[PDB]
């Protein structure tokens, strides 16, 4: 009676625990990512090339990756962003550019970087729309930011040849404006990985894979109290 | 006769003191790893297994210290049994050093293969693989050299290389792993710290603190000929200092200086104070 | 052709001490031989 | 009940000064980072400036840097904004906003459409 | 011309919420402490139970 | 035309404030000096449930005080037996971001929701032998934050698009809607007779809604930050809210104002889950500093502390007979304190 019922409950518990161990073997090998950005930044081209939430499954070198872009949600972000604290990286897409979009992107990046539950996660920064910046530098970046005049090109970075110097100057200026607030409260707990990407490009997946490799290797170095 | 006779006695005193301090630290590390259930990842399991191998090695060394020359001449059963169990725990200690080096190398270098490593495979490599290596030693020792409690070194004897060959291979593989870890740690520190001097200081600290874990200290002063007088004293004292205090250094750095273990001890002390309600009315 | 590996040092530490102890025992037995001379 | 009230504004000339005030009621003022956010007619909301809890960290937008001054008085429970050397592009509705969590450095929904922790704003026309 | 309907609905909601029947704080507080005092005997969290009738021990 | 309507609204709020100050005779902390204090509360972790992988976000007890649901962030909804720690069910979910879960008062259905804006109701009858998707409800434009069962046919849900909704499970459509909030509704709590329900939002407001009529009755604004949790009193005349300003607040339905405020000078962390006991004398509150606090609901004193979790406490639940308290935190551990 009761002994056979407890035996059946123990067998059901063993089957459920075997299914949970198989789902643990599946779940621990996959790496989660949070794709976040504005509507005009170009995340639609990212989810095309590379309901309230959309799921994107892919793999690099037999390594699985899920990317979760935000769908039909509101403008308020202070409550549903706390669920994304177990992800490995936040792919933050900005548009390198009429309202001031760069200052709003800097405010959102500062609010992510200085959040209480987002101190462990690293941010892969993607500065999209570089050809649009190359068009607009020819004929309002210096108006929204007066520090663009008193700024020179950093010699430690290696640009590609065949480019106008004002274009890469604006690129390095926006990158330094992100790294000024990125390197203010990091303290080695989490880093930012800026990249120069275009709308139609296929080299971004390798950048995401290498940056996630760097994040997990720095995590394993930090757990052994070495770095 | 040998010129240096008090040097072995003082080295025996140094080895006794080092093994006593090592036991007094590793028992506390054993208790702090069994009590803390918050940190139960694979890293703490492999460190706890290394601590258990060092404890069993030190206990069998203290049991092996008892013998006199009458048991060395008259071959007995319990003497060779103690030496066989001690050799088994030495080979198990080197295999768990190999498990630590392989897990650290697969966590740093090939970081997308950390989930292929299970607990059962590491326990099989650590404890279950060196069962025949001792037994094929002992059956290799019983038929050929059945004298002097199965450990007397004789000229023209090569049965002791059954269990030492894998130890030398483990030390070479751990040296290659340590070189790769130091190289990738330098690669990560070239882009993290702005100051180069702090980078070199952290690299020297990490190398000198990963030397006692992987067993590379035995490779520091490995060979020395027995013809010089001033070199043999440095050989015996330096190996005694690196062997008797190795488990102490491993226990101190991986139990006492770790931040997560100190945080867990302080949280359990706060929970015990809340159960006592000393600070709460 | 004598190997003095660091791994095999602990047994090496013991054996030599036992040899010294054996020598000391023979030295005491040498004194006992003197006692035999006291019997002769 | 959290309620913020703005004061100041009117028709001003380019190159003049104007002092906007923000009075708080219903919460502790010295625990929240405070914001000034404008909205131009024909455009969306855009963040102007902010001052921290103790008043140490003060940050601006680059388009408003060197011409605006944000201050706060925790004892008198008020938030001031000094507007000298104005520009005809600065005609907007100004809001004083409060970050939702106390004792923090992050502010998420300050420059949003439907946010309930700010006042009704004031019109500044140049 | 969109916030006028929201303001009108808010005025109607405050008009519905303003004209209600409110009870004094003392009588309601007496009712709350009477409810907390009457059922205080059968609360296993307030007053503990022995290990015989406790199913979790 | 906007100045006169908002001026009339401010005049109506001033009239409501004057009526609340006129009805405020004396506070609760003045007449509770005759009630004896409870003292130090000593509770221990009797059971510990460890079968989840990601962080446990919500739970709900059954009416028999035997089974309990628990939702995790890996796509798992596990139905536990609280007596012998045996896993009774383990439902894999479609989306791995779950923010709420509920258990039916009859014990037949289990609902769940999250960032996919769809409430999934599963059946536990198991005619074939396994569970399956019984119903999917999709009518919200924001994240579903809470869901509760009235009976086997109706379900009250609250979403992140400032809307609550009463749904009929059989027809698969909304019975009625509730559109009165300006911030994201975080949690709701039903009445003991299932006649009214309170709902707290992210604009520091808790509104009392009627189920059958479909219109707001009373509005309570006493907090300073986002109200994350709410819990109705066991008699049916009061409730308690927790917010991010480290203050719990006990509100009354009759007096239409706040009765008591539970706070401290050292507590500077947000509140995630609040619940009452069977008698209503104790008030348990889950904080963000890795432990829960058991306050006295009539003396405003921190009577006890439950400190056994390693990460942020996300959910807390008390049984119907008041025999145990199950607390779930972000370290994938359900601890049953008693
Ligand atoms: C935790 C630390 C401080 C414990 C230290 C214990 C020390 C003081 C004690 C315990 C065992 C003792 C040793 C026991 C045996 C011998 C062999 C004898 O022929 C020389 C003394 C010597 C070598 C003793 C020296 C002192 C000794 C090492
Ligand atoms: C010397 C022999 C006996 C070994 C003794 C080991 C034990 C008893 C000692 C040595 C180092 C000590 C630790 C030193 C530092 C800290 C950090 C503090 O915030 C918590 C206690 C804690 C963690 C101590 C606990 C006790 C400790 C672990
Ligand atoms: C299981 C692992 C640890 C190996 C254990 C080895 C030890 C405990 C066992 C295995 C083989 C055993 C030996 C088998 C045969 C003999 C010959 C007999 O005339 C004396 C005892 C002696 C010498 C035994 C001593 C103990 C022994 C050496
Ligand atoms: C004389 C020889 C035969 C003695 C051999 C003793 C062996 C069989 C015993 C002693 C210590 C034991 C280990 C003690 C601790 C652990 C950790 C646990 O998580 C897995 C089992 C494991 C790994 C045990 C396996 C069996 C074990 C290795
Ligand atoms: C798996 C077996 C573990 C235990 C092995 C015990 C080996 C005992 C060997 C014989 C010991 C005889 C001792 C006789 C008394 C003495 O002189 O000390
Ligand atoms: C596995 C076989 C080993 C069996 C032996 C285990 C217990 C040995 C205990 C020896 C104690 C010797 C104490 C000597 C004290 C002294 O120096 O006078
Ligand atoms: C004298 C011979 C003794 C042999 C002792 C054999 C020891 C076996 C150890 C088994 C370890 C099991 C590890 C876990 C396995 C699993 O997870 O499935
Ligand atoms: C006979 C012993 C052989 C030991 C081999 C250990 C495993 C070697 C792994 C090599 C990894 C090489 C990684 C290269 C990283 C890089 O610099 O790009
Ligand atoms: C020929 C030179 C050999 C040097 C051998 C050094 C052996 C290791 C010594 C340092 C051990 C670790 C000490 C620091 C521990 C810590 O506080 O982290």
């Amino acid at each position: 009676d009761q002994r056979n019922e407890e035996k059946a409950q123990r067998e059901a518990n063993k089957k459920i625990e075997k299914q949970l161990q198989k789902d643990k073997q599946v779940y621990r090998a996959t790496h989660r990512l949070l794709l976040l950005g504005a509507g005009e930044s170009g995340k639609s081209t990212i989810v095309k090339q590379m309901t309230g939430i959309f799921e994107t499954k892919f793999q690099v070198d037999k390594v699985n990756f899920h990317m979760f872009d935000v769908g039909a949600q509101r403008d308020e972000r202070r409550k549903w962003i706390q669920c994304f604290n177990d992800v490995t990286a936040i792919i933050f897409v900005v548009a390198s550019s009429q309202t001031n979009r760069l200052q709003e992107a800097l405010n959102l990046f500062k609010s992510i970087w200085n959040n209480r539950w987002l101190r462990t996660i690293s941010v892969i920064l993607f500065l999209n729309k570089q050809d649009l910046l190359a068009e607009k530098v020819l004929a309002k970046i210096e108006d929204y930011f007066p520090e663009f005049a008193r700024y020179t090109t950093p010699e430690d970075a290696t640009p590609e040849p065949g480019e106008d110097p004002r274009v890469t100057r604006a690129k390095y200026f926006i990158r330094d404006e992100f790294l000024r607030i990125s390197t203010a409260s990091g303290d080695g707990r989490h880093y930012c990985y800026p990249h120069f990407t275009c709308s139609v490009d296929t080299e971004n997946i390798r950048r995401v894979f290498n940056d996630c490799r760097d994040i997990i290797q720095r995590m394993h170095l930090r757990q052994y109290e070495l770095l | 006769q040998r010129k240096y006779d008090l040097h072995y006695r003082i080295a025996l005193v140094v080895n006794y003191l080092g093994h006593c301090v090592s036991v007094a630290a590793l028992v506390a590390a054993f208790l702090l790893f069994l009590a803390l259930r918050s940190i139960r990842c694979l890293r703490n399991v492999i460190h706890w297994n290394l601590i258990t191998t060092f404890i069993l090695r030190n206990v069998m060394w203290f049991l092996l210290q008892l013998v006199d020359h009458e048991v060395h001449e008259s071959n007995e059963v319990w003497c060779r049994c103690i030496t066989t169990i001690f050799n088994y725990f030495v080979v198990t200690n080197f295999f768990w050093m190999f498990v630590e080096g392989c897990y650290l190398h697969t966590a740093i270098v090939m970081t997308y293969s950390t989930e292929r490593l299970r607990k059962c495979l590491f326990l099989f490599i650590g404890w279950c693989i060196p069962f025949p290596i001792i037994v094929a030693w002992a059956i290799g020792k019983l038929y050929y050299e059945n004298e002097q409690c199965w450990f007397g070194k004789e000229p023209g004897d090569l049965v002791d290389y059954i269990y030492q060959g894998p130890i030398i291979l483990v030390l070479l593989i751990n040296f290659v792993f340590l070189f790769n870890i130091v190289r990738i740690l330098m690669t990560k520190l070239r882009a993290s710290t702005t100051s180069e001097t702090i980078q070199y200081r952290k690299a020297v600290k990490a190398t000198l603190v990963l030397l006692p874990l992987l067993g590379i200290t035995y490779m520091l002063f490995f060979v020395n000929p027995g013809e010089d007088d001033l070199s043999q004293i440095m050989f015996i004292y330096f190996n005694s200092f690196l062997q008797s205090f190795q488990g102490f250094f491993v226990s101190v750095f991986y139990c006492f200086f770790n931040g997560e273990v100190r945080s867990a001890v302080r949280k359990r002390w706060h929970r015990w104070q809340d159960h006592h309600s000393l600070r709460v009315p | 052709d004598n190997p003095s590996l660091s791994i095999d040092l602990t047994f090496h530490l013991l054996r030599t001490l036992l040899e010294l102890a054996r020598t000391q025992s023979q030295r005491e037995r040498a004194e006992q031989n003197r006692i035999i001379f006291d019997s002769v | 009940q959290v309620q913020l009230q703005e004061s100041g504004g009117g028709l001003v000339q380019p190159g003049g000064s104007l002092r906007l005030s923000c009075a708080a009621s219903g919460f502790t003022f010295s625990n929240y980072k405070m914001n000034w956010v404008r909205q131009a007619p024909g455009k969306g909301l855009e963040w102007v400036s902010d001052i921290s809890q103790s008043g140490a960290s003060i940050s601006y937008t680059g388009s408003v840097k060197g011409r605006f001054t944000i201050s706060r008085d925790n004892a008198k429970n008020t938030l001031y904004l000094q507007m000298n050397s104005l520009k005809p592009e600065d005609t907007a509705v100004y809001y004083c906003a409060r970050c939702p969590a106390p004792f923090t450095r992050d502010c998420f929904d300050v420059t949003s459409t439907t946010y309930a922790y700010r006042g009704q704003g004031t019109q500044v026309t140049v | 011309t969109a916030s006028i309907a929201q303001a009108r609905k808010l005025v109607e909601q405050l008009k519905m919420e303003a004209n209600i029947d409110r009870i004094k704080v003392s009588k309601a507080a007496a009712d709350l402490m009477a409810y907390c005092e009457a059922h205080a005997k059968e609360d296993p969290l307030l007053t503990p139970v022995p290990a015989s009738e406790n199913p979790f021990r | 035309e906007l100045d006169q309507l908002r001026q009339e609204a401010e005049q109506l709020k001033n009239q409501i404030r004057d009526a609340r100050k006129a009805c405020a005779d004396a506070t609760l902390s003045q007449i509770t000096n005759n009630i004896d204090p409870v003292g130090r509360i000593q509770m221990r972790t009797r059971r510990t449930l460890r079968g989840h992988l990601a962080k446990i976000y919500a739970m709900h007890w059954g009416t028999d005080s035997r089974l309990l649901v628990s939702a995790s962030q890996d796509g798992k909804l596990i139905i536990w037996d609280s007596y012998t720690t045996n896993k009774v069910h383990a439902i894999p979910l479609r989306s791995s971001w779950v923010m709420t879960c509920a258990y039916a008062p009859s014990g037949n259905y289990v609902a769940c929701g999250g960032l996919d804006n769809i409430c999934s109701i599963y059946n536990l009858k198991t005619r074939e032998g396994n569970v399956r998707v019984s119903r999917e409800l999709a009518g919200h434009t924001g994240y579903l934050s809470c869901c509760r069962f009235l009976d086997d046919n109706q379900i009250v849900t609250s979403s992140g698009d400032t809307t609550c909704a009463l749904w009929d499970i059989e027809t698969g459509q909304q019975t009625t809607t509730f559109t009165g909030h300006t911030g994201d509704v975080m949690s709701l709590s039903l009445a003991p007779d299932t006649r009214l329900f309170v709902s707290g939002a992210c604009d520091a407001s808790a509104k009392l809604w009627d189920v059958r009529e479909g219109m707001c009755r009373q509005t309570f604004t006493g907090h300073e930050s986002d109200i994350n949790a709410i819990c109705f009193f066991p008699n049916g005349n009061a409730f308690a809210t927790g917010s991010d300003d480290a203050t719990c607040r006990l509100f009354d339905l009759r007096a239409d104002q706040e009765l008591m405020t539970y706070s401290h000078d050292n507590i500077i962390c947000g509140i995630t889950s609040v619940s009452f006991s069977k008698s209503g004398r104790l008030l348990l509150a889950g904080y963000d500093d890795f432990n829960c606090n058991v306050w006295d609901a009539l003396k405003a004193d921190r009577a006890g502390v439950l400190a056994g979790h390693d990460n942020r406490v996300s959910c807390l639940g008390v049984t119907d007979d008041g025999m145990a308290v199950a607390t779930g935190s972000w370290d994938s551990f359900l601890k049953i304190w008693n």
